[PDB]
């Protein structure tokens, strides 16, 4: 899946050539920002109940609905609060597996591929998870080069639902 | 194809699970490698050419038969799709040390590599030997000490000879 | 592909003869209750998304560990291949109802199925239940009395059941 | 082969989709049509000896060369007759199936595909089969749509041999 | 695909020999003999339609079971086919002769034939005879006297005849 | 390889015909070539030994830097001159060849394709090949039909050379 090093390694077979300085920069700017990425991956694992039970409470608030309303798509019952505090940790966890690969390929292969398609047969609104990826973002804490990449796979799901 | 951080993720999604504390080390102590990683990448690199050619030369040497008229290497087309192969393997064992894994060697190169040979007569006994001579010529151009900063590359070294290893084996 | 007339010309051919009586006698009856089958199809149809859905769901109620982490339908793109897969079959068992013969089905859907997810690891086993969860719904979609002119479609029902049958016994 | 529920088919199937009222309706057409089919190819099979024999004497009658000319595409011999006879049993069989099938499908599959060739390599002047056609046409007694669908399959034949 | 002259080069090649003075020898007199081929491969052609036709025509007459319905040259698309098959059939035929080797019609024509044969249920032995029908309409067209310069052509006819046999083998 | 013969045959296949005047011409042409192509093959191969040895020492003369520079892609050392003899040999038996094919078949398939990766790989000068393949032409000793075939052989691999 897409990170810099499969990505630079695909172009140069596509060409059938040996890798060199381009890819030997990438390769740079890869392990520049991996130390960023491995720490972020282990705050949001060490913080995950509470960001995953925050950015639910927040769904839940945003659209007080979710929980009052009967239906197999909704949280009104412990079986589908469960599902989604299940969908978020899922999120969260995708997440931190795009940091520590330093790429959106986790995110692209577990998550983003289908995701369209879910959403519409189980009639989940794609502005539930927005919200949530909202507190995550606005909650988790994270500064320096771990909050830009971070924050820049949260934004990349947010498109992707937008 | 994975490289090492993928890998690491494929093992932890399968089962539900944020990376443990040595997961998130191990990656750790390769990122702080990277230079060295970088520099065996580059030096293989550019000693390509002289790799193969010399490899090859060492083998046809010690296996006149191969190039003697009806040999598996008589004939330019032939020598061509030999030297070629050589080549290939050399520029894949490259790509593995790269991303840190095995992976693009064995699902892009190595794969039906065997039943490829099998088929054609290719000899895979004397194109592992080919590839021993090119691990043992790649090793001592990354071990050399001139002309760089000092350090251990063990690690490299020994990663970069399993990357060998798993192309001789594969056709063997 | 054959319709259910093409069916019975096919066999008239090989042996050189026209159809009997008894056989363009068949073919009436079938065309007079024309209505019944086009029905079925509609009312398939029109329940399509909801029959694939409430299906899969309840799947993945029974057998848990097809959606947990690890899982064959764990992942949104193994997810929504699965209800693909659903959807496909429905689709497929209309197309058999519509021509009267279990050819389009068989030729164009089942045939190598079971070796598609043998190579996928696709359970074939869970795909077998999804397809019964269909049939039953789809069967008493089509049963239920209201909305429309009353009669006997206990033989399209019958013939309905026998296409669903078919797929699920490819898959497994 | 091509019929109006096979034709209907393979549209929805090439374009990935249900079946939708326009197929319906397809088979509304195809359910109106059969009866009347079905009645003709019974009633040619029931007439299909005069048929064919009639047929075969009016080729002979328009073609008396056919009959006094030796040679192994012409019925000067016993032989060469019931090569004839049954060549146009062939035709009045196969239109029977047409009927059957509602469509031109059996035409197609078991006489239309590789009929120039076989006219061609064995010297048999379309013509001939033209003659036969138009006769069984002026003489199988059918009326409405019985006649209608029974002639279009014929005169398909009989664009195809000229 | 080789020619006689090419067939020659590649065993000495493989040896890394020089043709031999009897090797040269034997390829000059298949040249002086050069203007008997080409009238052999003109002839067939010339006759082409006829032979074909007379071959198929007498095959079907001892064995009516061929073209009764449901016999595998009843239907138009199937007669098609089968005549197509011994046009090609002659058609390789030449090409052997022109080119003096059979490779033409062992790599484009006979190899996979049994296989593709057993697959579809063509009876093979039948396929046989009429080639074996062809080959003896053909070598009394080569072997004919009027309208040529006199010469001996035994050796080219029974080259010819050979190719047809090897042709009835493959699929008998 | 291409040969009058193998190019008749397949311009006829691709196109599914059978072979036509147009082949036959080109078959009277082969045998009109071929008797002094296969005599140029037979005076080539019993002259060998005197060709190859004195185009080998034509090459060291016209070149002395390739006797006595050290190197694995020089003749300095008795290695060396047999690898050189060697080629030359090649080079002189598959010209012979390409006389008995009647075409460049032959030079192609053995010779040919690899030919620039070979030169580059091991660091072999072209131009030695063209010394080698001029002294063969001038002292061959063929005329005629023979001189002239055997000639555009020895020029067609100059030109591969140039
Ligand atoms: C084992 C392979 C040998 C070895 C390697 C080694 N390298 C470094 C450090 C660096 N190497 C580079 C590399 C490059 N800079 C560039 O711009 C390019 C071209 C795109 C390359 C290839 C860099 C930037 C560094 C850091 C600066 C420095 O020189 O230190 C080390 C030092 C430790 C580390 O990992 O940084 C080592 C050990 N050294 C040996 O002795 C082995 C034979
Ligand atoms: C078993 C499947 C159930 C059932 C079926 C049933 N249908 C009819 C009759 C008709 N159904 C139609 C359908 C359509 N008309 C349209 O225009 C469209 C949209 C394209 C559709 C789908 C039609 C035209 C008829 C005929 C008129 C009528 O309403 O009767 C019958 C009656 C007998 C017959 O075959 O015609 C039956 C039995 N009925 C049940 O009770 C089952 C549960
Ligand atoms: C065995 C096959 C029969 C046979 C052959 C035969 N042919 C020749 C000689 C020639 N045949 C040709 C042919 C052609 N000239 C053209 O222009 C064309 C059209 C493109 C053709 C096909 C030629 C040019 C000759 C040479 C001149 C001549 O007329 O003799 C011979 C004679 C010996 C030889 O090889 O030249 C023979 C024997 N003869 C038989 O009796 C066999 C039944
Ligand atoms: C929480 C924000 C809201 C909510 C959640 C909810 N989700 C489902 C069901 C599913 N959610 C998923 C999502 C994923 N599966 C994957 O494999 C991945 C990637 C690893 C994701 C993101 C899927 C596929 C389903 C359907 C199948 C399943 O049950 O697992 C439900 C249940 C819906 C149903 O019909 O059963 C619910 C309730 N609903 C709300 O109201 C919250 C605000
Ligand atoms: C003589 C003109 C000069 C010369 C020769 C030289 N050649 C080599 C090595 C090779 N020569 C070939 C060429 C061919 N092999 C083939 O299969 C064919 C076609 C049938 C040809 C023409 C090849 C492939 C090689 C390399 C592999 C091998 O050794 O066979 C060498 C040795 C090269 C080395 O590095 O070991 C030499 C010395 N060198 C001169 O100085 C002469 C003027
Ligand atoms: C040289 C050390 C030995 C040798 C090699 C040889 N190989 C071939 C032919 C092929 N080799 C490959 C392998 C690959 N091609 C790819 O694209 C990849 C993966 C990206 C690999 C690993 C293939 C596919 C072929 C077959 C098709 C082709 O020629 O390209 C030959 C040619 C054999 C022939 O007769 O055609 C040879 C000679 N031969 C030796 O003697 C050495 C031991
Ligand atoms: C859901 C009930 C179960 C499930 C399904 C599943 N299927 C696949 C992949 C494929 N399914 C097919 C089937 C078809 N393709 C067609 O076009 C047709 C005929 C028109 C059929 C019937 C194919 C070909 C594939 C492979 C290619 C593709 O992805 O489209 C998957 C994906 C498996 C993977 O790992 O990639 C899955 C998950 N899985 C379950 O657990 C349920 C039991
Ligand atoms: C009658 C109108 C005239 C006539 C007929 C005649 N036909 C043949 C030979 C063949 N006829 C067919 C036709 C078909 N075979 C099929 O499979 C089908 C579709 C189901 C058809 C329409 C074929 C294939 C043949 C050749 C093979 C065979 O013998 O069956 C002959 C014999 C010709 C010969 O050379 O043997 C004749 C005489 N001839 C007339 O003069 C009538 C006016
Ligand atoms: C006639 C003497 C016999 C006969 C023949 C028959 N053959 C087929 C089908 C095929 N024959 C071939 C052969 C080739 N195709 C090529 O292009 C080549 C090389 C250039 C050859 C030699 C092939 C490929 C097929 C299958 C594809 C096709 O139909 O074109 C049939 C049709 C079988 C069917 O059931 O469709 C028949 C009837 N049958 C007899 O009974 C005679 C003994």
């Amino acid at each position: 899946s897409k990170t810099p090093l499969t990505e630079a390694v695909a172009a140069a077979d596509s060409q059938g050539r040996f890798l060199s300085s381009t890819e030997l920069q990438v390769a740079f700017g890869r392990f520049r920002q991996a130390a960023s990425g491995l720490a972020a991956a282990k705050a949001l694992a060490n913080n995950a109940d509470s960001l995953v039970n925050g950015a639910a409470n927040a769904v839940y608030s945003k659209f007080p609905y979710t929980t009052s309303t009967p239906g197999n798509n909704f949280a009104s019952t412990p079986e589908g609060k469960a599902k989604c505090a299940r969908d978020i940790g899922y999120y969260l966890r995708i997440v931190t597996y795009a940091l520590v690969a330093g790429g959106t390929g986790p995110i692209d292969e577990y998550l983003l591929a289908g995701l369209d398609e879910i959403n519409k047969t189980f009639d989940l609104a794609p502005s539930w998870y927005v919200e949530a990826l909202k507190y995550i973002k606005a909650n988790h804490g994270l500064s320096g080069d771990s909050r830009d990449e971070a924050n820049s796979y949260i934004d990349y799901l947010i498109n992707a639902l937008s | 194809t994975f490289d090492a951080f993928t890998k690491v993720v494929a093992q932890a999604d399968a089962r539900g699970e944020f990376l443990s504390d040595a997961q998130l080390d191990a990656l750790s102590r390769l990122v702080a490698e990277g230079n060295k990683r970088i520099d065996t990448v580059n030096r293989i690199t550019g000693n390509a050419s002289s790799i193969v050619a010399n490899a090859a030369r060492a083998l046809f040497a010690e296996q006149p038969s191969l190039i003697a008229p009806g040999g598996n290497a008589y004939t330019n087309r032939r020598m061509a799709a030999c030297l070629r192969d050589m080549e290939i393997i050399l520029r894949y064992v490259t790509y593995a040390v790269f991303t840190g894994d095995a992976s693009i060697l064995d699902d892009r190169c190595l794969n039906g590599l065997r039943e490829t040979y099998l088929a054609l007569g290719v000899p895979g006994a004397s194109v592992a030997e080919g590839v021993r001579k090119m691990k043992d010529a790649a090793v001592a151009i990354v071990s050399d000490r001139n002309g760089i900063t000092q350090g251990d590359c063990s690690a490299i070294i020994s990663e970069l000879g399993s990357y060998f290893d798993k192309a001789a084996a594969a056709v063997a």
